[PDB]
DNA sequence: TAAAAAAAAAT
DNA sequence: ATTTTTTTTTAAATATTTTTTAAAAAAAA
DNA sequence: TTTTTTTTTAAAAAATATT
């Protein structure tokens, strides 16, 4: 196994998502590249990260190996590197250690950083063929900031899907929340850009602790592919564009 | 237990008191009386007054207190000699005359208070007739052979154990509370080692070096400054406290300088006084070899212990099983090497 | 008698806030030919040498040799009401009790007098032998900032090897392991960042990294930190304060 | 009810001023303005709001409403509005709720947030118009320095007026502080405008830690006006631009 | 084995 | 009015845990 | 680059089990 991976910001932005939500993971390490169904510390939010293979420089690897590993531990070497280091993941066919390399972007400071692991395995959840009725392509930094308003008010926000945009209404201690957003006129490709498709209605009522630890994947991508029906929980995705893409999932309440 | 020593090493030298943490001992090995924390541990450590009474009817309370000690005392890095207690001589046989008719007076009060109900001053009262026995000596030497901490056994005194082998270079340090360790003749020595310590009452770091050249006197002297004092072996000049001892061996430095120029009728000199004994029981002490004994700080079996303590101690066995993972991953590291024995001092600096 | 005019006073203030993490008291030795302050860890591990020299300062007409007892932490406290452009002018009056710390604004608008309290410190001045070091390396000071800083999430430990390659900064832990390597370079085009190595023999030592930690505070002086190693001598962390003198920490090895 | 602001980040700064002494607020808005009288929870201070209604892009009010408003839920929710938001405030006459619309000016994001009010009888203790001896006009990141500066050194400041300037003193158990400023009558206008209006030398006892709680005002206005004179509470003024006013009243020790 | 505090001749 | 000593009495942890004060460190303005 | 802020750990509080 030698997976580098010239934007080491990218598996940072990814240890960085995923240390508050997962603690032990497992790695399902293929040949089409990294993938991911881990579940979080509580039984609420199922976390789908895939790393495809093209995304990285030189992808190699020898058997389906599974990895267990500790997220906070891992989220603490990756916490090494630099925003810029090139990293190279080493895993030995024998021992359970997993090598990581940060290699400077001038290859100065080489800095190679073996782990330790655990014996963790879990069973496998894979996606349960989602409709994809209402597709909310809509900034990620605006939810993170609608998550981060609604979780002032209360543990509750409430989606609406409609033509003319969504809403995200919150009510609690405080009072009530409402957030509508709209469409966007001009074609732009990433920032400022709102949506949205329309089947079904839905109207749906999330937690906000378990968004708030789904929209820490904020530097990762620029914008949330927000998915959900009539009683399927919420795919919060998080598409990178060099590689695969961070699929968040969320149980209505 | 010299009466007023602390104090006056307190109020005269706070320079050579080099008052510290126990962060600041790395790699030192430290010869500690045992009998002082069995004792702050039968007495500290209750069960509301009930000394952890175990399943099977022995006391386990003092076990459970130097065992934590050891434990978080290895986790600053500081080495443990637990010097045990031995044979007191006839000179002490005075001062077991108080703590017998102390403890029978505390007895007596304990039966007086049992009958009144006031259960704080019966609390009080079971604390104050804590008596060392055969049995918790044995069974802390013990747990000392199973937690792979060395112990020595002294022959007449553990203070004077400790200071020998503080003399012979064999330990770094005495960690007593009893300050007889300045007169046995240890150079160093640390006061209240305690695991649970951050800033409440932390380490009084004695040097006797530094006080027998701020006062300008020898050992001799000191120990004779220690006999007006009043220890526990032989007795003291009625009237003389601590700076009228200071003062009269100040200006006067041996003893028969100090018993001729006195007055019986002020200053008397009591009967069946035995100074020159205990000035050679300071100076020359029944003490066994410290170059002869050997210090090794073996690595302790963990589920036998774990097995010792829950079956017939009864204790947790996570608990246990953590104590000696701490211990395990304290010795697993390399040691921290100090500044000092690598610079080596010019001159201290005045304010 | 003592007065020290200090213009560029940033550089001051980032000694200050270097030595509070460290030290809490200490005395520092000023005389004539400029300030000191030779003062040693609680745990007597770690050396601090200090030097200003009186060349730094603009205006220093100090009489003679005078030691003050100073909170260290009370005295970054003090030095923490001034900005990175003030003049901070040091002062001490005759049988110095205070410290009178005058912080003169450069657009002569604000001046703030803070004459602060002292104490009573008997500390003792190590003797340093100027001797050569077998491994004097010469990194960036943000650079080892930053391998101290991801090193000390391993483990409490890096074992610094020397090398012919160059200087390697393995740490383990609980975490597992960490390794950084530093090659010696001299194709850079600014001299800041070019790692020099004089290399006499290849030497592998270990040092604590609360202490370590301790040290890279004082990275806002410049970018330049001397590494220099022995065998069992300890290392010395020396940082060029800006025309005046050194902040060589001394770290006793594992 | 219907204040709008075109700018709420005034509101938003007004907010995270009096979130940090008041806990429980009186909103006792007006026709002529939106005013607040109200005073902290350790009953030493008060706390004068005066926001004019010329300053408001559009304001109606007709009834003259006297609600009690919560502080630190609605600087919350100030929290979450945006730093360029057209802030439109609202109550109905018959209901209890405190209204508030944040509409973004370019960005399609319009959000609401009701509120609960709780019932707020408390009395008005205004203070008389009189003729103040030290009016000095210095910057307020000028005073935040200084309260920042000495803040370190007690909970105690003594403040004296002069021909030469204002002279900001502090003593205690680690130094004596003492920070003398200087008239200014510079015609460039740099970043400092301290000016004096010197009329009796005065000498009083402040404290810090109200006083930083008293200087979060700071992002308000550049410039903060301490009128005071001997016996009379400290006035400290942050005159908003064209918008109103925020005064602080301490008494001194 | 320690200390504080108060009573009480020494100061 | 101290100065100094000697009588009574009062005492002698530890850890885990939750809940707090204080100091940082990213992640933005 | 430095602010302030917001957040996350590393010291004391503060009893309770420790048994």
């Amino acid at each position: 196994f030698e997976a580098r991976l010239v934007q080491g910001s990218i598996l940072k932005k990814v240890l960085e998502a995923l240390k508050d939500l997962i603690n032990e993971a497992c790695w399902d390490i293929s040949s089409s590249g990294v993938n991911l169904q881990s579940m979080d510390s509580s039984h609420v939010s199922l976390v789908q990260l895939t790393l495809r293979s093209e995304g990285f420089d030189t992808y190699r690897c020898d058997r389906n190996l599974a990895m267990g590993v500790n997220l906070t531990s891992m989220s603490k070497i990756l916490k090494c590197a630099g925003n810029e280091d090139i990293i190279t993941l080493r895993a030995e066919d024998n021992a359970d250690t997993l090598a990581l390399v940060f290699e400077a972007p001038n290859q100065e400071k080489v800095s190679d950083y073996e782990m330790k692991l655990m014996d963790l395995d879990v069973e496998q959840l894979g996606i349960p063929e989602q409709e994809y009725s209402c597709v909310v392509k809509m900034p990620s930094g605006e939810f993170a900031r609608i998550c981060r308003d609604l979780s002032h008010i209360g543990d509750a926000v409430v989606i609406s899907c409609a033509k003319d945009g969504v809403k995200f209404s919150a009510s609690g201690e405080l009072g009530n929340g409402n957030i509508k957003l709209s469409q966007t006129s001009n074609v732009d490709k990433e920032e400022e850009a709102v949506t949205i498709e329309m089947n079904e209605p839905v109207q749906l009522t999330f937690a906000l602790r378990y968004l708030n630890f789904f929209t820490k994947a904020t530097p990762l991508s620029s914008t949330v592919t927000l998915s959900m029906s009539a009683d399927v929980p919420l795919v919060v995705e998080y598409k990178i564009a060099d590689m695969g893409h961070l699929k968040y999932y969320l149980a209505p309440k | 237990g010299i009466q007023g020593l602390a104090k006056l090493i307190a109020d005269v030298a706070p320079s050579a008191i080099r008052e510290n943490d126990i962060k600041s001992y790395f790699g030192r090995k430290v010869a500690i009386d045992a009998s002082m924390s069995i004792y702050q541990f039968l007495i500290a450590v209750r069960q509301g007054g009930d000394v952890l009474q175990n399943e099977e009817g022995e006391t386990t309370s003092h076990l459970m207190g130097m065992f934590y000690r050891t434990i978080r005392m290895m986790e600053n890095g500081i080495k443990p000699v637990y010097v045990f207690d031995g044979k007191p001589p006839q000179l002490k046989s005075g001062e077991l005359a108080k703590r017998s008719e102390r403890r029978a007076e505390a007895e007596k009060q304990l039966q007086q208070a049992q009958a009144a109900g006031a259960e704080q001053e019966v609390e009080k009262f079971t604390k104050r007739l804590v008596k060392v026995t055969k049995q918790h000596n044995d069974e802390c030497k013990h747990l000392l052979s199973l937690m792979g901490i060395p112990y020595l056994d002294a022959p007449s005194e553990a203070e004077a154990s400790c200071a020998a082998l503080v003399k012979a270079g064999k330990v770094y340090a005495a960690a007593t509370e009893d300050m007889d360790c300045l007169t046995f003749g240890s150079p160093v020595l640390m006061r209240h080692l305690t695991a649970s310590e951050a800033k409440k009452l932390p380490i009084q770091e004695f040097h006797l070096s530094r006080i027998l050249q701020e006062l300008g006197l020898n050992q001799e002297q000191f120990v004779d400054l220690c006999i007006l004092l009043g220890s526990d072996y032989c007795e003291s000049i009625r009237g003389i406290g601590p700076k009228r001892a200071v003062d009269l061996i100040q200006k006067h430095k041996s003893i028969e300088e100090i018993v001729r120029r006195l007055d019986p009728n002020k200053y008397p000199v009591p009967e069946n006084w035995l100074h020159k004994e205990a000035h050679q029981l300071f100076l020359e002490p029944e003490v066994l070899d410290p170059e002869s004994v050997e210090l090794k700080w073996s690595e302790p079996n963990e589920e036998e212990l774990i097995k010792f303590m829950c079956g017939e101690k009864q204790f947790s066995e996570e608990r246990i099983r953590s104590g000696v993972k701490r211990l395990s991953k304290s010795r697993q590291g390399s040691t921290q090497g100090r500044l000092d024995d690598f610079f080596k001092v010019t001159g201290s600096l005045s304010s």
